[PDB]
DNA sequence: AGCAGAT
DNA sequence: ATCTGCTTTGGGTGGGTGGGTGGGTTGAGGCAATT
């Protein structure tokens, strides 16, 4: 084992660390106050801000007493400095200020008895990590502070998984990506506490590897002197465990080069950082890039190739009312007022579902868009699905949409299995799984928003709607509102659409200037507020809706006498009308459902289909 | 022991002098003759 | 004589410096490799180190060193590893395959394994043409150890690379740039460049113009809200047998900087998107890019588009619709980028286009899949006297070509590694590269008026169209105008570009 | 390297 | 108490006279039954 002479002495660095902890100020010293809080059992996590270390270094330099570069040393080799700082804190932990129940703690009693036994033996200990009740983390060097003092911050500079190469091992770096998998928290053993069934003593073993070999024979002085063979046994009550969690971080789409596939990197989280990462978040993880040596035979076989991981140390997470809301739903298309109004009604989904007689009327308004290719169906779906909090976008996922609107594109193509699944959902509002491996039943009170094309690919006026639609007639009937959007050539409308699209392509902004769209956040919060509300209905409104129902049934029967009618009205239509009225009242924020809401709902159902069919 | 073998009850018996020995078993947790018998048998 | 190929590498060349050419077919994941470890003895206050070697990290044989980190000093002191001062290097293994066109008769191409360390780690991706220089070696005991009872297995072999030389982008000179500009100042540059494409195919002027605009491409715009407008041009050719569709596909394959070849019955849904396999080096689950992913930012030529299956058609539908690939298999969730232009050729349902029957009955592809092609060209073989004489004379002239360096009746069969007139193919490639590398045209109100007028007139017109007018036609018009502006090396789209795009679309739709 | 056996 | 000796991980640098109720799980291609 030859030796080298590196230009680093850990004694001056340790002295600098102690001076920084005891003297630095930014009241009393910041880190001494934090240690005071740690001693009183209030705090259990000490975060070292490299910005503070840089500031302390520059203050010392200004005073003229230049010292060693602590920040660069920490960044270049960070594993050693965790232990160095922990030792420094252990040396300077202040006495507690608030009395605590020492006897309640198992470790206090055990160590007191160990002290008593050692005193008795003398009249004729335990690793430092065992008594530690805090975790130490490094906060990277912020970009602004590095620029303020004319320095380069490697730690806070973001990297992709691709840029993290084999020469970065052992440093303090940052990674940018989206988390794809987070494991469950579990106990990782740091110090193991044994007991002797003969000597009555306790042994401690330190573990800093994936595996270890437990002790089986007493090593106490009494056992060796007496030669008594007392077996050692584990005790989980006295050991020390640290919360452990393993995550995975993947490259962002914009970071992968051309004609390549994304890569992923493991992350280890220990201490109080657990549960700070979940799948789907875009984060800037700061950690120590270390290898993971194999053990035993696997080490011999594996050769010199090494697995790697990141020890998480800091995580940064990234971020007239009706007409206004409708026009603001999607400003990049040409206005479809009726469709947008119906979609908003779907989004709010107001309903009073408390029958309590065995089952209740469905508490979701379902909307279907059917139109010849060319109209903005996919754009409407994408917008309505982004706005919603629970929106789930799929192509012909349901679990994610539970208690929310479901965004199904290409509904007609869908396979019979999914058609049966949705048929079950609408009727029963339940997800049922019957498998030998698992049997889990989940409720699903979720709304469906579908988009489909006619049978022949375009609407044929000669054939009636029913024949144009491939889906079962029962499924169409179950829909609360069915919208049929058609693409009719016309000089004026075509010119307007062309001007709109072309302005959008040239300038990258909305062309309209007559009105200003409402901010999306305001619309979302108002929608949530409306969902929170609950309206009510009287007897007079009940009579009015009943009269409307008989009128609609007579008209629908007369229409069904011919083949043009989509389908004769049914009690489902009455339930849908009252559901729409309730949602409209929710938007109005009034308990008492006005006749105006019912009239507007009637107009909406009429214009859903007849307005365009009669054209 | 009424409970299963892995229940995991640990004991600390005090000798006439201030030293504590460790015994395992619910019967030991209850009784002292059983504790001494186990101490002898575990040798 | 050391310039070889994976087929010609034999045991005679072991322990020698060789240069090998081929296609990269596989590429393992990059994993650091331990070389030196540095420790610190706290009590003694001195650092120690250890040096590790392997069969693939050096050229001279040494005793193997297991990767176990020293724990105790010579005198028994405790040692703490200093990772920040240790030395690890990257390590990757690739496979280079013999060029298929250079293989013998009736033999599948062979391949050799290569190792790249340190700065040669990520210089190649699958589907790249490379020339690798290294030392040909052998490893292991090769069955001489008593554990293996075979007695008929040879030694492992592979190349430790020293250099990697690409064989994709042309380096432009000042003379080339000035020539490109001078040519671009001409008023009929579009016609010259279009005619220069595939000089040996008679006619098909408009298809050649469309192929040129496809090679140039459009301008890709992504909006803040999330809408992502593609700037790629897709082309579909449907026609009667023996109309030069496949030869046009092959010419596009040869000219384009990046192009992947696929057919209908030879491909599969997985083979187009990506496959789940295991890495030999590390034994880790990963994805292998497919035809569509490998052709990212390029072109994919699909022959016999109508002979595919619906299950395999769905993958292409998704790729063309979104321009990405979403994968959910074997506990893998990701989104691969596939931004490619699709040029395809298909045959009508009855093998020959019928004028009487409507276009829907003549083509078996779904309407949704059809709406994703910018230009649909229907080509028919109409028998005529003048046309037949012209085409036959052209074919006869073509068949009489003799390559320089050969005698009559002679059947047809490197030196260093480091290194109205038709425009030659190399200059065409240079022109396309320059234009699509440093021109980003922007629309202008005049082109805007032209485009809106053309769309308005086209949609509401009595005359029937071989394809149905839609709002997508507007995007196609803008894309074609932008590509034509690229052809002239202009920063703005003018009236002329709009009028050219309109004429091309009108020919495509109404013959 | 940990454990299973013969002198 | 010391000296002598075998075998892993999991994987094709053990195999198919050990098999797949001992785990290594997608991809392609052929066949019967279903259509
Ligand atoms: N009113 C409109 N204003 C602006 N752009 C529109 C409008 N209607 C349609 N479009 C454009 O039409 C193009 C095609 O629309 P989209 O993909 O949403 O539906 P579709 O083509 O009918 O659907 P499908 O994929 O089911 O055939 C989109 O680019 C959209 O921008
Ligand atoms: N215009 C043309 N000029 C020269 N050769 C031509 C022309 N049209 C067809 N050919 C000849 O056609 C032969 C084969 O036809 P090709 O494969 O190009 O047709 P295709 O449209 O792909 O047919 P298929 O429907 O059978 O796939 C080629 O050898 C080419 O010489
Ligand atoms: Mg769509
Ligand atoms: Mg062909
Ligand atoms: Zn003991």
């Amino acid at each position: 084992l030859p030796s080298i002479q590196l230009p680093v002495d850990y004694n001056n660095l340790f002295n600098e660390i102690t001076d920084f902890l005891v003297t630095f100020k930014q009241k009393g010293p910041k880190y001494m106050a934090m240690l005071q809080k740690v001693a009183n059992r209030e705090l259990n996590s000490v975060i070292i801000d490299l910005d503070d270390i840089l500031q302390y270094q520059n203050e010392k330099f200004l005073q003229g007493t230049q010292a060693d570069d602590l920040v660069s040393a920490i960044q270049q080799n960070a594993n050693h400095f965790t232990e160095l700082f922990c030792r420094a804190i252990d040396n300077n932990m202040p006495l507690p200020t608030k009395e605590i129940d020492y006897k309640d703690d198992v470790l206090d009693v055990i160590l007191n008895q160990r002290r008593l036994r050692n005193e008795r033996m003398l009249s004729d200990l335990f690793p430092p990590n065992l008594t530690r009740r805090y975790f130490l983390y490094f906060k990277p060097l912020s970009q602004n502070c590095a620029r303020r003092y004319r320095k380069k911050a490697i730690s806070s500079k973001p990297l992709s998984v691709r840029q993290i190469k084999g020469d970065f091992l052992g440093q303090l770096i940052t990674v940018r990506g989206i988390i794809t998998r987070v494991s469950d928290v579990k106990p990782a053993v740091e110090v193991i506490a044994y007991t002797c069934d003969q000597c009555g003593y306790e042994v401690f073993q330190e573990v800093n590897s994936r595996t270890f070999t437990p002790l089986s024979e007493c090593t106490s002085e009494e056992c060796s002197q007496n030669q008594t063979k007392g077996q050692l046994f584990m005790s989980t009550r006295a050991s020390k465990f640290s919360a452990f969690q393993e995550c995975k971080i993947q490259e962002l789409s914009q970071q992968v080069p051309v004609g390549h596939i994304p890569r992923s990197l493991n992350i280890h989280v220990n201490g109080t950082l657990v549960r700070s990462l979940s799948p789907g978040d875009i984060v800037d993880v700061t950690g120590i890039f270390l290898p993971a040596p194999y053990t035993g035979f696997k080490a011999l076989k594996a050769g010199l190739l090494t697995e790697t991981y990141l020890e998480a140390q800091f995580v940064r997470q990234h971020k007239d009312v009706y007409n206004r809301l409708a026009k603001s739903i999607a400003p990049e298309i040409y206005g479809n007022l009726d469709v947008k109004k119906a979609l908003l009604l779907l989004l709010v989904g107001g309903v009073d579902k408390r029958v309590g007689d065995g089952m209740k009327i469905r508490g979701d308004i379902n909307v279907c868009l059917m139109g010849d290719p060319g109209v903005a169906k996919s754009q409407l779906l994408k917008a309505i699905c982004k706005i919603s909090p629970r929106g789930v976008y799929t192509t012909g996922a349901l679990v994610l949409a539970d208690n929310g609107i479901c965004c199904i594109d290409e509904f007609d193509k869908m396979d019979e299995s999914d058609r049966t699944a949705i048929h079950e959902v609408m009727e029963q509002q339940t997800i049922s799984i019957s498998k030998a491996g698992i049997n889990t039943t989940l409720n699903a009170r979720t709304s469906i928003l579908a988009a489909a094309n006619p049978l022949y690919g375009r609407y044929n006026p000669r054939l009636s709607p029913l024949d144009n639609i491939n889906l079962p007639a029962a499924l169409l009937s179950r829909f609360d509102i069915l919208f049929l959007m058609l693409d009719i050539p016309s000089r004026d409308d075509d010119e307007k659409l062309a001007e709109h699209v072309t302005y959008v392509h040239m300038h990258n902004k909305q062309p309209d200037l007559d009105f200003t769209p409402v901010e999306p956040s305001k619309m979302r919060e108002y929608i949530a507020y409306a969902k929170t509300k609950r309206p009510v209905m009287s007897e007079a409104v009940n009579d009015y809706v009943v009269q409307a129902y008989i009128r609609l049934r007579q008209d629908s029967k007369r229409e069904m006498d011919s083949k043009f009618s989509f389908g004769q009205a049914t009690p489902r239509t009455l339930l849908g009308i009252i559901r729409l009225s309730q949602a409209l009242a929710k938007l109005r924020l009034a308990d008492m459902v006005d006749i105006d809401d019912v009239e507007e709902a009637l107009r909406l159902v009429r214009v859903s289909k007849e307005s365009l069919y009669q054209e | 022991s009424a409970r299963h073998s892995r229940f995991g009850g640990l004991l600390s018996i005090q000798t006439p002098d201030k030293t504590r020995l460790t015994v395992s078993g619910s019967q030991a947790l209850v009784d002292e003759k059983i504790a001494l018998q186990k101490l002898d048998d575990s040798k | 004589a050391h310039a070889l190929s994976p087929r010609t590498l034999t045991a005679q060349h072991l322990n020698k410096l060789v240069s090998v050419e081929g296609i990269v077919t596989k590429t393992s994941l990059v994993r650091p490799k331990l070389i030196r470890s540095v420790h610190y003895a706290a009590k003694t206050g001195r650092f120690h180190y250890r040096d590790y070697t392997d069969a693939t990290t050096t050229l001279t044989t040494r005793i193997p060193t297991p990767a176990i980190y020293p724990t105790e000093d010579t005198e028994g002191n405790k040692l703490t590893t200093e990772y920040g001062y240790s030395t690890f290097i990257d390590h990757q293994r690739i496979t280079v395959q013999e060029m298929p066109e250079m293989a013998p008769a009736g033999q599948l191409p062979r391949s050799i394994d290569v190792i790249l360390d340190d700065d040669l780690v990520d210089k190649t991706k699958p589907g790249d043409r490379v020339n690798v220089v290294g030392v040909f070696k052998s490893l292991g005991a090769g069955g001489m150890n008593q554990s293996n009872s075979n007695t008929l297995i040879g030694f492992k072999t592979l190349i430790l690379g020293n250099t990697v030389y690409p064989l994709a982008r042309q380096m432009l000179t000042d003379f080339d740039i000035r020539n490109i500009n001078k040519l671009s100042k001409k008023k009929d540059i579009f016609d010259i460049l279009s005619q220069s494409l595939a000089p040996s195919i008679y006619g098909h002027d408009h298809i050649k113009k469309a192929i040129l605009l496809m090679l140039m491409g459009g301008v890709e715009k992504n909006l803040e809200n999330g809408s992502h407008l593609r700037g790629d041009i897709n082309i579909l050719m449907v026609g009667d047998p023996s109309t030069a569709k496949s030869q046009l596909l092959r010419f596009v394959l040869n000219t384009a900087s990046l192009a992947i070849a696929t057919t209908g019955r030879g491909s599969s849904g997985v083979g187009l998107t990506a496959a789940v396999t295991t890495d030999r080096e590390t034994g880790e689950r990963r994805l292998e890019a497919g035809a569509m992913v490998l052709a990212d930012r390029g072109v994919v030529c699909i022959d016999e588009f109508d002979k595919m299956t619906d299950v395999d058609r769905v993958a292409i539908h998704e790729v063309m619709e979104q321009q990405t690939v979403t994968i959910a298999k074997a506990g893998i969730h990701t989104t691969l980028n596939a931004r490619c232009s699709v040029i395809a050729a298909a045959n009508p349902v009855f093998g020959q286009y019928d004028v009487n029957r409507d276009p829907h009955q003549n083509i078996a592809l779904p309407d949704s899949l059809l709406s994703r092609f910018d230009l649909l060209f229907v080509v028919t073989d109409d028998i005529n006297e003048i046309r037949d004489r012209s085409i036959s004379e052209h074919v006869l002239r073509t068949h009489r070509y003799l390559p320089p360096g050969y005698l009559e009746g002679e059947p047809v069969r490197s030196l260093a590694v480091g290194e109205p007139k038709l425009v030659t193919i190399p200059f065409l490639r240079k022109y396309v590269q320059y234009a699509k590398e440093r021109v980003i045209p922007q629309l202008t109100q005049e082109a805007i008026n032209v485009i809106v007028k053309n769309y308005t007139d086209l949609r509401n017109d009595d005359n029937t169209k071989k394809s149905p007018i839609t709002a997508r036609t507007l995007e196609t018009l803008i894309r074609l105008a932008t590509a034509h502006a690229k052809v002239r090396l202009s920063k703005t789209v003018n009236k002329v570009d709009a009028k050219v795009a309109a004429n091309l679309l009108r020919f495509a739709l109404l013959g």
